[PDB]
């Protein structure tokens, strides 16, 4: 079973490290942490169940940021139709993407 | 076998397993199960001989083995999830992982192939700590993971788990090797049940548990390892006879004894969620555990096996042993049925 | 998803402060003191809004009022300046604490021209407060409506009925 | 099965709402059959250690008895605040959804066909 | 670049919030040279 | 209490040396007042930029500009 | 080998003899395969040759006994007319155990074999008609 | 996700089947063991790296520290077996059969 | 990738001095050494004090590896409960050692 | 080629595990072991991670498997075909994978992977006047009680276990 001693005499042991929206020294941000909050503050005290049921979207949101995968599927492709379109060499690619355009600051 | 060392060490294995029980955090989990396997180690060397070591060195091995799989569950978990609650997993590699790895520290066939050849070498005192407190962690991390457990692999390896450790035990005379595969058939037994009802398996946990100490008990109170010496001890005390024959008749799921409690209560939560033919095959690997538990009481009480000349040596001097907690776990591993309910107490 | 919206250039064209590093290090506790209201305005917007988007022409004040500071350093004090700059310039570290001279001159000569004064320590890792003119953003996460909580228990703890109902058990 | 409902006070044998029921006498029957499992564990152990069974170690036997009524009492205790949690639950999850669960018209028996097999 | 593939969005955000994402480093030199993405990515770690 | 001082001291003089100073650093850490001093410069080291709070109408123990008197300042590890 | 239970399971009982026929081939000899990988973990072979000799021993009576099965199965309803009876899987299991028999140069096996696998089969039929569930999803 | 995490995901698969058909004696073993903890300590360094999980820097280092005295015991079974039977071979252990 | 050039250049520089310690003197023509030690034919004995030192020091470098953090916990801002810790866990190290000591682990190699 | 150079270590990686996946002896096990030990280090230095990286080095490589060296060197006294048939089929494998995330930069064993590089989930942003993983680790004597208590502890057991199970009697 799960027998909760640290709710019980009221004293933390290892709640800080569970999560990574936790609070960390100095208050570094993670990368995800408005998606990890959202999606805590969605599913809780609702039940796992209704969780997964009901707040698929923000974990999927969520999923997506630790991951990636969406990002790059797109980029690929992106850098894929780059590629054959210098093939048959219909589009030149601007200079600002090569370095010579004098910068921002 | 410092006395002070031995207390510390007994401590240690407590603080681990207890560590698993009241965690948060999957790190701690895995530190409590390597702190409990790092100080169980010297309890099987305690006789210092060969076959302890080589029983230590395959256990050692299938645990670390075992724990290098949870921290591959870990930190798949931690991939796709991001988080470190001990709750449902966020995939599905991660829960098949975990639950191979659990079966792995369990002893659950096919990972069973450590258990029968582990407690044959170790002292009796060593074999009931792996066989009662051993099994008491996974069971929670196996609890706190039901959402995500898949439903095939758990069945397969309990219905596997059963049947092997029934067959097994049908054909082993000495006593630690039919305490291993009844242990893994009484495993098979309470992992069976988990995805219905955790309270069952709760239950069949803290009857198994006081049963295996009964046994236990009176294995190392009359100083008997193999079944010829079960039955020379008629000589020496014959209510020792009775109460192994009662608890052996408990121990098959006979009624009106405890056994009957818990595989029938299964059952209980088998056809509520329609399923029929699977609480039969389980009664039927429980008729084969049955079998050789009848064997067993034929060979010790049920006849007289003829004794040796030195008995006479042995009828002047009393057990001189420090036989605890005996009658009190004999009495709750036979008489505990018409208290059935109390199981309400493990919800 | 929804199309993620941006900005053109015609809202990203402002004239820059191409300086180094060194410059902005010598000069930056007057940076600190005197160009302070816009750069707290700017990331109190940044810091509450938590979108650049909508952040963006106030962070163009700042990038005026930046400006106004160097002018005031041009046209009155440039040669102190010069040297501190240069010499905070040629330590690789560029450690505040080989160039004391310099630093007392540039603040003599600031002192006396202009009146700007040195911060003492402490005063800058302190937290001030800001009059800004833009609403509170009420939903500053986009987040939706959050899932109705399951009731809980009420009423009196009944006794149990008939016993715990085990197959014969009345008790 | 009620990993839900004692999350919100953990590590309690007995709550306080425990306290609303009435307790289970000191004559309940389960409690004597538990008292008379204790005094046979005292002659279980006055019998293994080669004893007179009836008249050695009294005072191990009702310490034996006491101990044992007294985890009885507790358990049974504990029981009974489990079952009223049971189906105090029970009710109130009927009481809050009745779309679920509709009220049948138990028709008479007059006009319903009930087949009838004869036996010869 | 690409007028001519069938089912594509310009701008089409990956997450379904429409809340500001801080970009990736693919997502802002993920389309330049492969001098300047060292120098971003790699340029800190390997200086000296 | 004595004799057996010496004596762990003519036979292990390294033994009694290392005790002697891991009580000496046990005992002075709390004994010595200056840890508070230590405290309060580890705790007002500014490795976050101190962001600015929305200004409601009343609050008076927060300035508006840094060189204000108001707020807490830091001279007295100028002082020392 | 879960899809190849639902493909022999797609094709409908005494239609074509053909599809059943491979199906209930492949599966006997996956259970071969899987049978004769663990006899050759667990009893070490003497060599490589006569370890790859039991192994295609295991896996072409498996097979044999599959496609017998699946075969008598076949023609029984064909010649029932009645999709929908255990008495052809019970002819396709005593096949299966003739032919087990047979191929374990036995007789009284081969009955014993017929019995439990006709027996085998008939429940198999029963539980694809009444719907019976043995692994059961947590309902309650 | 990326490359390098299904690499090192390939490399702990290969430290699996290296770990369990082995012909050699315990050292092989337990050197397999030990790139089952490299492998699992590259991956944690790898994804507390990349997510900037700060905490969780205490991962890694204590996911060595504490299998590292673990595998300390395992060296002293072998010198056990070094001290029973001279070499520590896996076929000397088939004792505890019978 | 300056650190790599760096011992890129290191390495090729030791392969090149042992290709002319192993493969220059090779152009003479000397002689082939034919060549037809305290140990006869005895296996190496097992000096089991070498494998408990050996152990000894995993253990004292893994939790020396545990008390490396101090310089940079130094400025954390619950100096209290650092020092606590870093007491307590240098005092297990003198337990650790103290234990050693005394089942006669620090005797025949002292 | 040489912004993949994670991956490209990443393959080497692989290819050390390969180096004593066969297991023909335990020192050229070892040997190849170091070898794999040194490129996942470069792996980690790659990311970032001073500290990490420095840690394998100083603990895993030249503190531990010393160790390892040590023991086997007690043993395996001195002087395979499926050896080697081993080595050919991991290295079909590795080669036969590389070629699949080299052209269709994408692959399923369990999950879907990507073959792209890895350049593109760095961050541009910055921690300021420390480290971010070096104050992570310097929070263990501020945040990390139970930790910290658990660890002494267990190193404290593992020494007593050294002491007991190696004296024999």
């Amino acid at each position: 079973p799960f027998f909760d001693v640290q709710k019980k005499l009221g004293v933390d042991l290892d709640h800080w490290m569970t999560i990574q929206s936790a609070e960390q020294p100095h208050r570094i941000p993670a990368r995800c942490h408005a998606f990890e909050k959202e999606w805590i503050e969605c599913a809780h005290g609702i039940g796992s169940i209704r969780a997964e049921k009901e707040c698929k979207i923000e974990f999927e949101d969520f999923r997506e940021c630790l991951l990636r995968q969406k990002t790059m599927k797109r980029l690929n492709a992106i850098k894929r139709q780059r590629d054959k379109l210098i093939k048959e060499g219909k589009y030149t690619p601007p200079p600002h993407h090569s370095g010579q355009e004098d910068l921002r600051p | 076998m410092n006395p002070i060392i031995l207390i510390i060490i007994l401590m240690t294995v407590m603080l681990g397993t207890i560590i698993v029980m009241i965690s948060t955090h999957w790190l701690l989990i895995w530190i409590g199960f390597e702190m409990n396997m790092l100080a169980i180690i010297p309890i099987m060397m305690k006789k210092h001989n060969p076959r302890a070591t080589e029983a230590s060195t395959k256990y050692f091995l299938t645990q670390s083995t075992a724990s290098m799989l949870l921290m591959m569950a870990i930190i798949i978990n931690l991939m796709f999830s991001g988080q470190w609650t001990v709750m449902k997993l966020f995939n599905p590699m991660a829960s098949m992982l975990m639950t191979m790895a659990l079966a792995m520290k369990l002893g659950m066939a096919p990972f069973h192939f450590w258990v029968p050849e582990v407690t044959q070498g170790i002292p009796l005192s060593s074999g009931l700590i792996l066989l009662t407190w051993q099994k008491l962690a996974p069971m929670s991390v196996l609890y706190q993971i039901l959402p995500s457990i898949n439903l095939d692999l758990i069945l397969t390896l309990s219905i596997l788990s059963i049947t092997i450790g029934g067959w097994g035990g049908l054909n082993q005379t000495q006593l630690r090797k039919i305490m291993a595969y009844s242990s893994i058939a009484h495993m098979g037994w309470m992992t069976a049940v988990l995805l219905y009802n955790p309270t069952m398996t709760l239950l069949n946990l803290i009857i198994y548990i006081i049963m295996t100490s009964t046994m236990f008990t009176l294995f190392m109170a009359n100083s008997t390892t193999t079944t010829l010496s079960l039955s020379h001890t008629w000589n020496k005390a014959p209510i020792m006879t009775i109460l192994v024959l009662i608890t052996l008749l408990s121990m098959g799921g006979l009624p009106p004894l405890s056994g009957f409690m818990p595989k029938w209560m299964i059952i209980q939560e088998m056809t509520k969620n329609d399923s029929i033919i699977l609480p039969t095959l389980m009664a039927i690997t429980a008729l084969l555990n049955l079998y050789f538990y009848m064997r067993l009481t034929y060979s010790t009480a049920l006849t007289m096996f003829p004794s040796t000349n030195n008995m006479k040596m042995k009828w002047q001097f009393p057990t001189t042993k420090r036989m605890t907690l005996l009658p009190t776990m004999t009495v709750l591993s036979t008489m505990l049925l018409p208290l059935t309910p109390i199981l309400s107490i493990l919800e | 998803p929804g199309i993620v919206e941006l900005p053109s250039l015609e809202d990203l064209k402002v004239q820059e402060v191409k300086v180094s590093s060194s410059v902005l290090k010598a000069a930056a506790h007057h940076y600190g003191a005197q160009c302070d209201k816009p750069n707290k305005e700017f990331m109190l917007c940044r810091w509450e809004e938590k979108d650049p988007r909508r952040c963006l022409e106030e962070g163009k004040l700042v990038n005026q009022c930046a400006l106004e500071f160097f002018r005031q350093i041009k046209r009155h004090c440039a040669e102190p300046f010069t040297e501190y700059w240069t010499c905070i310039d040629y330590s690789g570290l560029q450690l505040f604490r080989r160039c004391r001279k310099e630093q007392a001159q540039f603040d003599k000569c600031v002192l006396d021209k202009l009146g700007w004064v040195r911060p003492d320590l402490g005063e800058l890792s302190k937290v001030t407060k800001v009059k800004t003119d833009r609403p509170l953003p009420e939903n500053p996460y986009h987040s939706r409506a959050r899932p109705e909580p399951n009731p809980e228990v009420e009423g009196d703890l009944k006794p149990a009925r008939h016993g715990s109902r085990l197959f014969f058990w009345t008790m | 099965m009620m990993t839900g409902r004692q999350a919100r006070a953990p590590l309690q044998f007995l709550p306080d709402e425990a306290r609303s029921l009435p307790p289970p006498k000191l004559t309940d029957p389960r409690l004597a059959y538990i008292g008379f499992l204790g005094y046979c564990s005292g002659l279980i152990d006055n019998a293994i250690r080669r004893r007179p069974v009836l008249s050695a170690g009294l005072h191990r036997q009702f310490l034996y008895i006491t101990s044992f009524v007294f985890v009885g009492y507790y358990l049974l205790k504990r029981q009974d605040y489990m079952y009223a949690v049971r189906d105090h639950d029970m009710f109130s999850y009927i009481k809050s959804h009745p779309e679920d669960f509709p009220e049948k018209d138990k028709k008479t028996y007059r006009e319903v066909f009930e087949e009838f097999h004869p036996v010869r | 670049i690409m007028k001519d593939v069938p089912g594509w969005k310009v701008g089409e955000s990956v997450f379904h919030t429409t809340r500001w994402v801080t970009p990736m480093m693919g997502e802002l030199y993920g389309l330049r040279t492969g001098e300047e993405i060292l120098s971003s990515t790699y340029g800190f770690i390997w200086y000296t | 209490v004595a004799a057996f001082l010496k004596n762990v001291w003519a036979k292990e003089p390294v033994l009694v040396a290392s005790f002697a100073i891991a009580g000496l650093a046990v005992i002075l850490p709390t004994l010595s007042p200056y840890t508070k001093y230590s405290l309060m410069i580890n705790r007002a080291t500014p490795y976050n930029y101190p962001v600015p709070l929305r200004d409601d109408g009343n609050m008076p123990d927060v300035p508006s500009h840094p060189q204000d008197p108001q707020g807490p300042s830091l001279e007295w590890l100028k002082r020392l | 080998a879960k899809t190849l239970l639902h493909q022999y399971w797609d094709i409908p009982e005494g239609t074509e003899c053909h599809r059943k026929t491979y199906a209930a081939t492949s599966i006997g000899g996956a259970s071969g395969l899987v049978v004769s990988a663990y006899s050759v973990a667990l009893k070490t072979p003497t060599s490589f040759l006569e370890g790859v000799a039991r192994t295609g021993r295991y896996t072409f009576t498996a097979a044999a006994i599959g496609a017998i099965f699946g075969l008598t199965s076949c023609i029984s309803a064909q010649v029932r007319e009645k999709p929908d009876d255990p008495l052809n899987y019970l002819i396709g299991g005593c096949a299966g155990g003739l032919t087990l028999g047979a191929r374990t140069r036995s007789y009284g096996i081969g009955a014993a074999a017929c019995a439990y696998m006709g027996l085998t089969a008939a429940l198999v039929k029963m539980g694809q008609l009444e719907g019976w569930k043995v692994f059961a999803e947590p309902k309650v | 996700m990326s490359l390098v995490y299904m690499n090192i995901m390939m490399a702990f698969t290969v430290s699996l089947t290296g770990l369990l058909m082995y012909r050699s004696h315990l050292m092989s073993s337990l050197l397999c063991l030990e790139g089952m903890m490299l492998s699992l300590f590259i991956l944690a360094t790898l994804m507390i790296l990349n997510s900037h999980f700060t905490l969780a820097s205490m991962m890694p280092i204590i996911l060595l520290v504490f299998a590292a005295c673990e595998a300390a015991l395992g060296l002293s079974l072998l010198v056990m077996v070094s001290n029973t039977y001279g070499t520590d071979y896996v076929q000397n252990l088939n004792l505890l059969q019978c | 990738m300056n650190l790599m050039i760096t011992l890129l250049t290191n390495f090729t520089l030791a392969t090149l001095l042992v290709t002319i310690a192993f493969w220059l003197p090779q152009l003479n023509v000397y002689s082939e050494k034919t060549s037809p030690d305290p140990m006869g034919s005895a296996r190496l004995p097992f000096s089991m004090k070498f494998f408990l030192v050996a152990i000894t020091f995993l253990l004292f470098d893994l939790e020396i590896a545990l008390l490396l953090p101090l310089p940079w916990a130094s400025q954390t801002t619950n100096l209290n409960t650092m020092l606590t810790m870093a007491l307590l866990l240098i005092f297990l190290l003198a337990v650790s050692l103290a234990y050693e000591w005394t089942q006669k682990g620090l005797e025949w190699t002292e | 080629m040489m912004t993949y150079i994670v991956f490209i270590l990443s393959i080497i990686f692989v290819m050390g595990f390969v180096g004593f996946s066969s297991k023909p002896s335990p020192i050229y096990g070892g040997l190849g072991l170091i070898v794999s030990g040194g490129v996942g280090c470069g792996i980690v230095l790659n990311f970032g991670g001073s500290f990490l990286g420095l840690m394998v080095f100083l603990i895993y490589l030249g503190g531990m498997m010393v160790v390892f060296g040590y023991t086997t060197a007690m043993a395996t006294e001195q002087y395979n075909k499926v050896v080697l048939g081993t080595f050919i089929t991991g290295l079909l494998m590795e080669f036969l994978m590389v070629y699949y995330v080299l052209k269709d930069k994408e692959v399923e064993i369990v999950f879907k992977f990507n073959g792209m590089g890895d350049w593109v989930i760095y961050d541009t942003g910055d921690s300021g006047f420390f480290s971010e993983e070096a104050m992570g680790i310097a929070a263990l004597y501020s945040y990390g009680t139970w930790l910290v208590i658990v660890t002494g502890w267990s190193l404290l057991i593992g020494v007593v276990v050294i002491m007991e199970i190696t004296r024999g009697n």
